[PDB]
């Protein structure tokens, strides 16, 4: 019917990249760099946030089936973004993605595209489509962040602060394998939960059930705090590794 | 599993014939070697590689795997030509989109003229189409190319909509730029002739209304070659676009440009007086000039003509097969 | 692109309609006979008919009626074509010069409308105030006959009764009144309306509805003194007029459906009726004058007069002469006598007018070894069935071979100096449980005879209930000698077995020449047949021997010899059979991508398939692999009547809408898709229904070649009896002839002022396209008949191309020689 696109954290110890001798830290770096490359290229081209995320999700899924040593990340990222453009109806010409990729990448990095950048990318489309098993439709945390925020009623300014902080967390989560661990609905809740703790807001008060302390259960059924905490920990670990502090 | 598309080979299908020509490749009828069920195979060619995998196929793969309705064609799987190349650049093999085969198409049945459709058949036919369009319109997709050639019918009497090559998601809240001409001229709504660019789902309703009339006459209603001649034919029947009936006609790029010969009065009920009352009212509502006054797919289902139509016992199409020889 | 030429070899012979009146002069009695696109004008004499004028029209004549409005000296003629071209015509003669005047004209087609089941009906008011047209369901169109309506402008009146069977204007009414029979779920009814030109609407009609017979077919308007109407059915004849109601149900008419009616006595006392078995009846109106002096209708009587041809139209003319206009058989002039002859008949045939009738099949054979070729056609239906032998000699010589049963297929077997012919005859379920034939015919009058004893379907376990009086077809293979045309042998197929296809050929390494017949088991319950046979016969020593039979799971619509193998179409499937050394058929390969594989033609290893709705497909046999491959398909939907292969790249087809088209291979295979597409490069509205395409020519050419510009020769038969010919041109010759047509059309005056370009445009209800790739040879050959001033006007500024001289001016004398050469291909 539909393919299964979620793995357990423990399973990431056995990606092709890991088994070819790449250590966990390096694959994480390669993922952040490849996701951020997709993000930066598409932002320069003026692409919708969904288009950037779809490319990134294709990218993250791809390296569950292939090794970073055999498929260069920057080529894959460009290919993903190219395909994402067509899937989400924000199309771009491959030559234009290459142009932008060259502007942003140094010469060593751009060496992955080889002697003919456009060709290396277009050829990978067959492998990409087969790898993602032709499941092109993707849902992202953004739509749920907004669907759920619309049902909150209260201080216009405290909620808008919650949404913008959470939206930032979603953008950061694209650099991680959370896209591969939890459905987008859970990600949207987790980022709302995270922002709430950081802003010291008590979200249940804004819901139709103000005495239901587990406010998220009305948006997403069957989600333990265990999960929302695991997700929060991962996002905050990115901020504790990098210099940048929580946005607040 | 059944979800791993793009890996099974086309060796699994015995090819029977060339059923049709498509935009991204030609369509073939085939038989599944393992199950015997007859399928339809659309050949997607990425070898031209002007822009890689065709977007029209991507739309059809993205939308039809999301939409499951009795009246919308089922894409069963995608298969590859052959994995022999062994190198990605060397491989030029095409991909095939598998669909359930349909015995006939609406245009083919009418064009031969062998088939005469009773009111009860038309009720069964139109209820299925509008129920399917309701499913798509509720899921916020627009067909944008509804013609008789794209309405498939099997000998059982089930109707399915098929060509989603131009289908795109519609948002009412966010106004988005769109294509200026999408539907085939004969079935194109008047706003798109005047170049709305922000079209509503009521574009598909107008097409289905053109079909509703056609099923009662066996001849298309608005047959023209040029966009102006078409607006003239629509105007002779529905009345000329004017603010009196379409307050926002003035906001359209070609309203002042594409004036019809006269400011015609509406005669739709006169020229179609031979149609049953319940049906004629449906035609009048579907063929309304102002898309914001044109009925919705749901509203058609809640009509005297289609509401009480029980699809449990549907009349099969009388596609004759003896004495024609 | 492709370039082809189409001419008529034999004009339509079927009588579509006939009317009598005073058209050429207020004094003469004229008989106007309508054949498809042809109007013949005769003047009635004491011996027969004196021909005076014949015209062609650029249209199929649908309605033909003669009327005389107040102020005119003589009758005028109204004609409506099947493409809805209307006109009013006048006969004018200046000494020796006869011409036809177009007094009014226009096209009455509606943008929106559903064409009626019972076809176009046209009637005219007794006071000639208006013309009534029934073109579409639910609408009645009125053309008012005012002096100013030179364009025949008209309006539509909404008609509540959607399904109308027949309508007539009534006599004796205060206002124009229509009487009609209509059908709704409750049955059939008769109803009246009044027609108001002032209000442009119907008003309540002079008399109430009556419920009429379920199969009420025709409406007869009866003149004063009676007034009112007569309604003809399958079992009963009824008279209606207000309160008066009569019904006669004589058992004699129940036997055969009555199809035509004519008035003998202008006062309505006597009427003529004809039925599908050829019987001619007299319907009598018995009068009674009351004490008040009012003339009422006392009773109705039906008397059998005799037998004529199965008549489409009847016209009484004068004295005892009656014209039997037939579409299924020869037309006739017959005399009605007051005294019966010794057989009990009052009808005696005077003259017989040859009608090739329905041409179901035909073949070209050189019987006399002359290099010429003669055409043997399967012509007629039912008791009119006949073979016709046609040879050129300036007129065509036609010999008629009566069969008195329907001929279906014909094929020539030279080895046996005979023809094989498939035929079917009508028998009726009788009280024995079996059936009885209504008359003896070819299959019963054979010298020797046989009946299939096949056990293939003898599995039965199938209910097929029989009621007394129901009709059945009985199908036969007839062996007919090529010199005497005596029926040497008749083989009867199984009960409910319909013979559909016939070939004569050798197969494999078998030196014997066989007759092979493809059949289908037809049961009324079955929508599409599911059983069938291919049967191999050998005609040897005056006896037909069953050699082998192959059971198939469908109907064998078409077969053809294919390089020593047998190619056969079984329902959807197209199959190739081999002939083994054990004298049995063995399947080699199959093709299944068809709806119904009705027609097959071959050339080399290439096969052309014609489908019920999917137009034409080019299929190739691949000998290296032992199977078929699809070369190219026409994706435009067409309902086929016949196909033919012109050359390795061009394919000719005929449509059920009286249209011709030519498909070609793209021949520029940049992509596979382009080659797999067959582009329609020629479009032409013939106006006739083509049953059979046949390669050959009737022209007497032995050891002589004049290198006519035309290359190739395909003959074709039509339902109306027209025999035509299709041939190919070079690009240069087409352009010349096409440019000349455009010049001729500006010069030649059309009857009814019908544009020639409109007439030949490809036309289906849904599509109307301009003709392309075809030269109307009948237009080209008319150059020789136009006056000299017109000839020179045509050739002004006319240039030739791709010739010895690139640009070369034409004179009138140059074209006369060219056209004369073009008239020599038939
Ligand atoms: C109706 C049938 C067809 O194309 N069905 C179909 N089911 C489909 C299901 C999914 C997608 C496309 C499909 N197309 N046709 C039309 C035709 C024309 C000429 C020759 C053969 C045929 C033939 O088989």
């Amino acid at each position: 019917t539909k393919p299964c696109w979620y793995w357990d954290k423990k399973d990431l110890a056995h990606t092709p990249s890991q088994l070819e001798g790449l250590d966990p830290a390096t694959e994480a770096r390669y993922r952040r760099e490849g996701a951020r490359f997709i993000f930066d290229v598409g932002t320069r081209l003026g692409l919708h946030y969904d288009t950037l995320a779809t490319g990134i999700i294709y990218f993250h899924r791809f390296y569950m089936f292939h090794s970073f040593k055999q498929f260069p990340r920057y080529v894959t990222g460009a290919c993903c973004l190219f395909l994402a453009g067509k899937v989400e109806e924000t199309p771009k010409k491959c030559k234009d993605i290459i142009k932008t990729a060259r502007s942003l990448l140094n010469d060593v990095q751009f060496g992955q595209f080889g002697d003919d950048p456009k060709e290396e990318v277009m050829v990978l489309e067959r492998i990409l489509l087969q790898t993602i098993k032709f499941d092109l439709q993707v849902e992202h945390p953004y739509q749920f962040l907004l669907k759920y925020a619309k049902q909150l009623k209260g201080d216009k300014n405290k909620i808008q602060k919650l949404v913008q902080m959470a939206w930032t967390f979603v953008n950061d989560s694209l650099c991680t394998t959370l896209s591969l661990q939890w459905e987008p609905e859970i990600i949207a809740v987790a980022v709302m939960y995270l922002a709430g703790r950081l802003c010291k807001f008590e979200i249940q008060e804004w819901t139709s059930k103000p005495m239901y302390r587990r406010w998220w259960e009305q948006f997403v059924q069957d989600v333990p705090v265990d999960v929302l905490e695991d997700i929060c920990h991962q996002i905050l670990d990115l901020y504790s590794q990098g210099k940048q502090q929580m946005p607040h | 599993t059944e979800s791993d598309w793009g890996k099974r080979c086309v060796d699994k299908f015995d090819i029977i014939g060339i059923i049709g020509e498509g935009t991204y490749g030609q369509v073939y009828k085939a038989k599944d070697k393992d199950t015997g069920e007859l399928v339809a195979l659309k050949k997607v060619r990425l070898d031209n590689e002007k822009e890689g995998f065709p977007i029209t196929a991507i739309r059809e793969i993205k939308i039809l795997r999301q939409l499951i309705h009795r009246s919308v064609v089922n894409m069963k799987e995608i298969v590859t030509d052959k994995q022999d190349a062994l190198d990605f650049k060397k491989d030029k093999g095409a991909f095939y989109l598998v669909f359930e085969y349909m015995d006939h198409d609406l245009m083919g049945l009418l064009e031969s003229g062998l088939v005469h459709f009773s009111e009860d058949h038309i009720k069964s036919f139109m209820k299925q189409l509008m129920e399917g369009l309701e499913y798509c319109h509720k899921k916020n997709f627009l067909h944008r190319d509804i013609k008789c050639s794209n309405i498939l019918l099997n000998n059982s009497g089930q109707i399915k909509l098929a060509d989603f090559g131009l289908a795109r998601l519609y948002n009412s809240e966010e106004s988005r730029p769109y294509t200026n001409k999408v539907i085939t001229l004969w079935y194109r709504p008047p706003e798109l002739l005047l170049g709305e660019e922000r079209y509503t789902p009521a574009i598909d309703v107008w097409s289905c209304g053109c079909i509703l009339g056609e099923l009662f006459t066996k001849k298309p209603i608005f047959q023209a070659n040029l966009e102006l001649a078409q607006l003239e034919l629509i105007s002779r029947l529905c009345g000329s676009p004017c603010p009196a009936v379409w307050p926002d006609v003035i906001r359209l790029p070609y309203f002042n440009t594409m004036k019809p010969k006269k400011q015609y009065r509406r005669r739709l009920r006169e020229e179609f007086s031979f149609i049953p009352s319940a049906a004629l009212d449906l035609l009048d509502h579907m063929l309304t000039l102002d898309p914001s006054k044109r009925c919705t797919a749901e509203q058609t289902l809640q009509s005297d003509f289609l509401k009480d139509v029980e699809l449990s016992k549907m009349a099969p199409p009388d596609l004759p097969h003896w004495q024609d020889c | 692109m492709s370039y082809n030429y189409v001419v008529t070899a034999q004009k339509p012979t079927a009588v579509n309609g006939c009317v009598t009146g005073h058209f050429t002069s207020a004094e003469d009695l004229n008989l106007l006979i309508a054949k498809n696109t042809r109007l013949e004008i005769y003047v009635v004499t004491a011996e027969g008919l004196r021909p005076v004028k014949e015209v062609g029209m650029y249209g199929k004549i649908a309605v033909m009626e003669l009327f005389r409005p107040k102020g005119e000296s003589k009758d005028l003629l109204f004609i409506l074509t099947a493409k809805y071209n209307a006109c009013i015509l006048e006969y004018k003669q200046s000494g020796e010069s006869i011409d036809i005047i177009t007094r009014a004209h226009g096209n009455v087609q509606d943008r929106i409308g559903r064409p009626s089941e019972t076809g176009i009906i046209g009637i005219i008011d007794p006071e000639c105030r208006m013309i009534g047209l029934r073109l579409y369901d639910g609408l009645f169109k009125v053309i008012p006959l005012d002096r100013d309506n030179k364009e025949l402008k008209a309006f539509n009146i909404r008609l509540e009764e959607l399904h109308v069977i027949d309508v007539k204007f009534l006599y004796g009414c205060q206002a124009p009144t229509i009487c009609f029979v209509y059908q709704d779920p409750q049955g059939r009814h008769v109803k009246t309306y009044e027609v108001s030109l002032r209000e442009k609407e119907f008003n309540k009609g002079p008399w109430k509805q009556e419920n009429v017979e379920a199969e009420a077919s025709m409406v007869i308007a009866v003149p004063e003194p009676f007034g009112g109407a007569i309604i003809i059915g399958q079992e009963s004849i009824t008279y209606h007029n207000g309160d008066k109601y009569l019904a006669i149900a004589p058992p004699i008419i129940k036997q055969s459906t009555i199809v035509c009616h004519n008035r003998v006595d202008p006062n309505g006392s006597r009427y003529l009726l004809g039925d599908m078995e050829g019987r001619l009846f007299m319907l009598l109106l018995e009068k009674e004058e009351q004490m008040d002096g009012t003339v009422t209708l006392k009773d109705l009587r039906v008397e059998l007069l005799g037998e004529t041809s199965i008549a489409e139209c009847l016209t009484y003319l004068d004295n005892g002469v009656v014209f039997v206009g037939s579409r299924l058989g020869d037309s006739q002039l017959v005399k009605l006598n007051v005294d019966s002859n010794e057989q009990g008949s009052y009808v005696v045939a005077m003259e017989t007018f040859t009608n090739l009738g329905p041409i179901v099949d035909m073949c070209v054979v050189d019987l006399e070894r002359q290099g010429q070729g003669q055409l043997v056609t399967c012509s007629g239906a039912f008791k009119e069935g006949s073979l016709r032998i046609i040879r050129n000699g300036q007129k065509l010589h036609i010999r008629t071979v009566p069969l008195y049963e329907s001929p279906r297929k014909i094929c020539y077997q030279e080895v046996s100096q005979c023809f094989g012919v498939l035929s079917s005859r009508i028998e009726v379920q009788d009280t024995s449980g079996g059936t009885t034939a209504l008359r003896p015919s070819a299959s019963t009058q054979a010298l020797s005879s046989s009946v299939s004893s096949s056990k293939l379907f003898s599995s039965s376990t199938a209910p097929h209930e029989t009621s007394f009086g129901e009709e059945v077809e009985v199908h036969n293979l007839l062996i007919i000698d090529q010199h005497t045309f005596e029926v040497l042998h008749a083989h009867q197929f199984l009960q409910n077995e319909y013979a559909l296809s016939l070939v004569s050929c050798k197969l494999g390494k078998d030196p014997n020449t066989y007759f092979i017949v493809g059949t289908a088991m037809v049961y009324p319950e079955e929508a599409e047949p599911k059983q069938g046979r291919i049967v191999v016969f050998q005609y040897s020593d005056g006896k037909l021997q069953t050699v082998a039979e192959k059971e198939v799971k469908g109907a064998v619509y078409s077969m053809v010899e294919f390089n020593g193998k047998l190619l056969a179409s079984i329902n959807s499937t197209v199959r190739l059979y081999e002939w083994t050394t054990e004298k049995e058929l063995r399947t080699e390969c199959n093709h299944y991508n068809n709806i119904m594989a009705l027609y097959l033609k071959t050339k080399g290893d290439f096969i052309l398939v014609g489908d019920l709705m999917r137009s034409v497909l080019l299929l190739a046999y691949k000998p290296m692999e032992g199977n078929f491959e699809e070369i190219a398909r026409d994706f435009n939907p067409n309902w086929m009547s016949a196909v033919e292969i012109l050359d390795d790249d061009n394919f000719l087809g005929a449509e059920n809408a009286f249209n011709l088209f030519v498909c070609q291979k793209d021949s520029a295979a940049t992509t596979d898709e382009e080659r797999q597409h067959l582009q329609e490069v020629g479009l032409f509205h013939l106006g006739e229904f083509v049953n059979v395409f046949c390669h050959g020519s009737l022209v007497m050419q032995n050891l002589g070649e004049t290198s006519t510009p035309t290359q190739g020769s395909v003959l074709f038969g039509t339902v109306n009896g027209m025999i035509g010919l299709v041939t190919s041109l070079s690009e240069s010759w087409y352009n010349l002839l096409l440019d000349m047509q455009n010049r001729l059309n500006k010069v030649i005056k059309s009857v009814g002022k019908i544009e020639h370009s409109f007439w030949r445009s490809f036309h289906t209800e849904r599509k109307t396209e301009p003709a392309t790739g075809f030269i109307d040879g009948d237009l080209i050959e008319s150059f020789l008949d136009i006056s000299r001033p017109k000839m020179q006007e045509v050739v002004a500024n006319l240039q030739y191309d791709d010739g010895s001289g690139m640009k070369r001016e034409a004179t009138a004398d140059d074209l006369i020689k060219v056209v004369e050469e073009l008239t020599r291909i038939h």
